């Protein structure tokens, strides 16, 4: 009943970040491969993303930063020595062959999904994108171009109110900073706080100026289980929808939240993770699904395939199909994964207090 | 940081590789894909069928007619 | 204490001290009210019944059971120092007469001096007198001394097999020594066969097997070499495993080497020294650097403490990793945040020394504090006293005390129980130390002599002799 | 040092004092042994010990050495001697107001400085106007500057009723000169009392001479007391918001960086709310501790305020950051009680902790003991101890020297507001609706003696 448009480029997993870097782009292809073998690819509309132009991509990022990204090459690195020390590129963001091509491929699908704002579809699934750390001044984390900001800005052309729901472990400070002042975009992120990578999202900070009571951040502790995660996510998202009435929702489904993640301290299962998509699909609003932080390719592929299947409103067996990447899958060779028994520091009183504080903050939102 | 420059300035041309076919049956499509794989990938067969304006018979008739996978194959073999 | 203005009970906290200062200044400075004369080896001493009964339960029974009390087992000097300890509370122990004072305190039921002498014996146990001290502990039923002597016997039976006292040993002691430990490198079969010149020993002989106890991470393609101290005052090499990564923190738990590092350092690797195939452990759930890792075999855990954050802010976070469960879990936070502080485990108590304390003016001054965290009760507190030097340093636990080597040639021997230090000077750069077998080894930061073997006794340092240009980590 | 732990070192037993104290306590009173001396007091026989008696008291040592049979004292009560023996041996004695002067005199004659100073403090906290002259004479006869000063303060503030008391008439000129040396208020008519005398010129010359001591800030704003007659009397309005306030010798300072006295003062060097403010006169400075920062975070900074030079100077930071605590000043030491402490790293919880700050040495510490009740509390220093009240109608008394608390019942009648006047204690209620009360701590009896709201009370 919902037209699902799937965006993926064939030659997008050939952008290796170098040896030892957790960010593996080829995981996206892995997901696509499963979508070919599970049989759900037939039911979905598959598009080929187009490389976004530099002029179109610099609608948010500065022209100098875009020119720097275009001119950076691994061979021409000796000349570009003083530029890498000010753009946070070289150590946190390694330089690899075809970096600008990878950025264009990631941005194209996200922009096309947002463009098709044209009331021509209902769900747009693009696992190529999801970069939520590229700041305007310079890159940060493992991201280079913040395609999420570009997609949200493109959606702002037609839609009035845009909601950005982030479920990645990291705060995604780039998206919040991009729309911190403006009240056109409301961003709600469920992240891990406390000597972690972002170190920015906290209960005490909200959008400055006109963005007051908009940037809702939910701090968490390690080892939060699926039941508490759902019982927290559902009421807050329901209250936000009732008090903000977004025209469209840009749902970002980071794969760090799954159990056993290389750079994740949470303990979640596939259903516990992708129940948020089920909850948000019940509001009957245009929806955009994007990729993001994923470093356990075996779990990332399964989570993304389950999310796409539940977006299709179909069901798939736990037995994974005999795909090309069926070799390094787990000995059970099953889709769903059993969470590892880890202590949950998220005491019910703490979650209740945070929920009450966020409800009080949302009550002050103008209506 | 407030980032006055950092803050966003608030105010398809896509190639449809494959599209679903309502007329075509799921069993018929699966049989066609299996026959194509046995005789002449699933994505290639789907693209060939889509290029024929969702004509299974036409697709079957036309069925016989550093750099960028290769690195991942070595890792898969080593596994 | 119903009403302070009508009637309440008054408690004097200094009273216990006030009586204490009123005894030494009277019973010793100007001998008065002396009711008893005690003669030992023809040496009369004027003593009071009350003080002796209060301190010692043995003399109280004799008093309650009397012109002059005569003792025979105790000599004059040991009795004099024991009386001085009883009246004052402080005494200078000497290794020459340690056995006599130990047995006298055991006989006289003076637990405070008996436990300290037992720890002294367990601290200075050598292969020459291990059997003798084991027999003495068995006679006096001393658990800690007996198990320390048993450990020494099981780790040096290879040379004890011809010590002329192993042959003339009761069967129970031999069975207890052979009960555990005794690695196959010592050849227990030959010793067991020669002991007869015979079924309980044969049916109860567990071989532990020699394992690597020294790991050197250096060369910055970083290399992780292994050492095995064998023969007599000699070191050997039995492994050149290289992780080919950027290791920034490591800890040695049991016979396995656990290292943390690589690009975006959060992962963890394990090496069992029996193969070059590294095993993968749970990644570190925190983004911290310069955080100390301490291995606790008693709880079979690895504690990561301190360390800076990505925001240039010190973190007072403590997280323990279970070897079996393969799970990281948070615990009680530190009193004060530190970074780079030396961590040492002693009988389940973790000691953090120095580091970089947060200065008042948004700076990181070199710290000198000592903070102790108790694993059993999950509580931590800062020692009132401070270390002589502040800054980066390396700490190693030997016997019941800790050796700390900092910038320069200073080497303290801080004892947690006595709250006292002991200065020692290295031969004439930040040195590093390790505790292998029953000696101390010192490695220089950069070499281009490199290894010095020393023991606390006589403060003697001897040059002893794969080559690593850089030595960023040493684990014992 | 120069002592190898593996060769030669000295061992210090920190439990030796406890061991010997416990042995003396157990082997002397529970079972009497090695007495070797007998003491006769009013027929009662005591089997004491010369060593213990001469240990912490040189009076016995001075006479035991200078010449064994029964010894009879001169003026010691049987119960008094029994409790003295218990204090000497056990170390814990139960002091009672019945035998209070006699034990004080005996402890002065005996060599017991700790018991002597404890009895001195007991007399200082129980001094009354009726028996003020007797305590003054007792302190003058002995060597006790603190009790002498306490008696002088008690007599000076109540010299109006001391004009004819059958003791001031017979009071010697030596004590009268010291009594009139202090600044007796002119409202008590010192001239008439001096002229009463026995019925000279230098005493008349040494007659140096009331100020408001109670201020109520209310009505949300009005700042309005003078305790006169027997067991109160009365309207400046500032209409300015106040987060903290203090009293410094009759100067009502009110605090955000605005300062008023209605005289503008130096601005605060930091913007904080709900920060405790005290007026420690030992260093002649006003101290601000704790509070909440403008970023909704608990503050941990302490800043001075010299009255002579309005220069707010920073100092050592508190070990634990608290907000909304109760600040008490006692002999130059600042006590912070309870407050709002950080919880779950994002919220605030009621806290019952004791923060001791030494201003002379500029040090901070946290006492292990905890308050009986947490939450917002109001404290007042009456006489060498602090009375603390809050919502619940259950007053508590805490003496910092001792490790103990004292509970006291309060009428049910709204958070209470306790004060500390020269006469007695005054407790107020936030809800006017109760009214001004006066409670006697000894008898635990409270007797009854307009602002709708009472947000700050200062004594
Ligand atoms: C979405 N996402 N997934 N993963 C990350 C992510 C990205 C980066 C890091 C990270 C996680 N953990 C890290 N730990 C450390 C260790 C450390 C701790 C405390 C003090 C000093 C060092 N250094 C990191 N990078 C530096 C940044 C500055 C640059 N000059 C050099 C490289 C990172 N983001
Ligand atoms: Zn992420």
């Amino acid at each position: 009943k919902k037209k699902v448009c799937y965006y993926y480029d064939g030659d997008i997993g050939n952008y290796y970040y170098g040896q030892g870097h957790p960010m593996k782009p080829h995981r996206i292809r892995m997901t696509h491969n499963l979508l070919l073998n599970y049989g759900l690819y037939r039911k979905m509309e598959i598009y080929r993303p187009h490389k976004a132009t530099a002029e179109e991509m610099t609608k948010y990022h500065s022209d100098e930063y875009i020119k720097f990204l275009r001119s950076i090459r691994p061979d021409n690195m000796s000349e570009y020595s003083k530029q890498m020390q000010r753009f946070n590129v070289g150590e946190d963001c390694p330089v690899f062959d075809g970096l600008f091509e990878f950025c264009q491929l990631s941005t194209g699908g996200s922009v096309a999904g947002a463009v098709k704002n044209r009331q021509q579809t209902d769900m747009a699934v693009n696992w190529a994108g999801g970069l939520h750390h590229a700041k305007k001044s310079e890159a940060s984390g493992f991201c280079y171009v913040n395609d999420i900001v570009l997609a949200i800005l493109e959606l702002l052309k037609y839609h009035q109110r845009v909601l950005y729901i982030d479920i990645d472990i990291h705060h995604g400070d780039g998206v919040e900073e991009a729309f911190y002042t403006t009240d056109r975009v409301m961003t709600v992120s469920f992240h891990k706080y406390g000597e972690y990578f972002p170190g920015t999202g906290d209960l005490r900070d909200i959008g400055a100026g006109k963005g007051k009571y908009y940037a809702v951040n939910f701090p968490m502790r390690d080892g939060i289980d699926d039941e508490s995660y759902g019982q927290i996510f559902k009421p807050i998202i329901s209250k936000v929808m009732e008090m903000y009435q977004p025209s469209a929702v840009v749902l970002q489904c980071g794969a760090d939240s799954l159990s056993g993640d290389r750079l994740g301290c949470f303990n979640l299962t596939v259903k516990g993770h992708a129940k948020c998509v089920e909850v948000v699909k019940t509001f009957n609003l245009p929806l955009l699904m994007l990729g993001g932080g994923g470093y356990t390719i075996r779990n990332v592929a399964r989570c993304w395939t389950y999310e796409t299947a539940v977006a299709l409103d179909c069901e798939i067996p736990n037995e994974l199909p005999y795909n090309d990447y069926f070799e390094y899958f787990g000995p059970d060779f099953k889709l769903h994964i059993s969470p590892s028994n880890m202590t949950n520091q998220n005491t019910p009183e703490y979650m209740e207090k945070i929920k009450q504080r966020l409800f009080e903050n949302l009550r002050m939102l103008p209506h | 940081r407030v980032g006055p420059q950092y803050q966003a300035v608030v105010p398809n041309l896509g190639m449809l590789v494959w599209s679903p076919n309502q007329n075509l049956s799921e069993a018929k499509l699966d049989e066609y894909i299996a026959i194509a794989k046995e005789k002449h990938n699933m994505e290639q067969a789907l693209g060939m069928l889509f290029w024929h304006k969702h004509n299974i018979e036409k697709s079957l008739a036309d069925l016989p007619n550093s750099i960028a996978k290769f690195y991942y194959s070595w890792k898969k073999t080593r596994t | 204490d119903e009403n302070y203005f009508v009637n309440y009970t008054f408690k004097d906290r200094s009273h216990s001290g006030r009586v204490a200062q009123g005894i030494m200044k009277l019973c010793l400075e100007e001998e008065l009210f002396a009711d008893v004369t005690i003669s030992v080896e023809g040496r009369e001493f004027q003593l009071h019944r009350l003080v002796l009964s209060a301190q010692s339960c043995f003399f109280r029974s004799m008093f309650t059971s009397n012109r002059v009390i005569v003792l025979q087992d105790v000599s004059e000097s040991v009795f004099q120092l024991l009386v001085d300890y009883i009246y004052h509370g402080t005494v200078k122990l000497r290794a020459e007469e340690l056995q006599e004072i130990y047995e006298v305190s055991d006989m006289y039921q003076l637990t405070s001096l008996f436990e300290e002498c037992s720890r002294f014996l367990a601290r200075t146990v050598q292969v020459g007198n291990c059997l003798q001290v084991m027999w003495l502990a068995d006679r006096h039923s001393d658990p800690e001394l007996y198990t320390a002597a048993k450990h020494c016997a099981k780790t040096h039976l290879a040379q004890l097999q011809n010590t002329e006292e192993f042959l003339h040993l009761p069967h129970r002691l031999l069975t207890d020594i052979i009960s555990d430990g005794v690695p196959c490198s010592q050849n227990p079969t030959e010793a067991i066969e020669a002991w007869i010149n015979a079924e309980s020993l044969r049916t109860s002989l567990k071989e532990i097997g020699e394992n690597v106890h020294i790991y050197l991470i250096g060369k910055e393609h970083s290399l992780a070499v292994s050492l095995h101290c064998a023969e007599d005052d000699s070191i050997s090499v039995s492994g050149q495993n290289s992780l080919c990564h950027q290791i920034t923190a490591a800890c040695k738990h049991g016979g396995d080497l656990y290292v943390v590092g690589g690009s975006i350092p959060r992962r963890m690797w394990k090496c069992n020294n029996a193969t070059v195939d590294w095993e993968w452990c749970a990644p570190l759930p925190r983004d911290r650097l310069q955080h100390t890792l301490v291995s606790v075999p008693g709880k079979d855990a690895i504690y990561s403490l301190g360390g800076k954050t990505l925001q240039d802010t010190l973190s007072n976070a403590v997280i323990y990793y279970r070897v079996g469960d393969n799970v990281w879990t948070e615990t009680t936070q530190l009193e004060v945040a530190v970074s780079g502080a030396a961590g040492a485990n002693l009988n389940g108590i973790i000691y953090l020394l120095g580091g970089e304390e947060n200065d008042l003016d948004f700076f990181t001054k070199p710290s000198r504090l000592i903070q102790c965290f108790d694993t059993e009760t999950d509580k931590c507190h800062v020692k009132p006293y401070v270390l002589p030097f502040a800054g980066r340093m390396h700490a190693a636990v030997h016997k019941d005390l800790v050796f700390i080597v900092a910038e320069g040639d200073s080497l303290v021997c801080y004892n947690p129980l006595l709250d006292s230090f002991t200065r020692l000077c290295l031969p004439e750069s930040l040195w590093k130390i390790a505790s292998c077998n029953g000696s101390i080894y010192v490695f220089r930061d950069r070499y281009k002599a490199n290894t010095y073997k020393l023991d606390p006794a006589t403060s003697a340092v001897t040059v002893t002799r794969v080559l690593l240009t850089n030595l960023q980590f040493v684990l014992a």
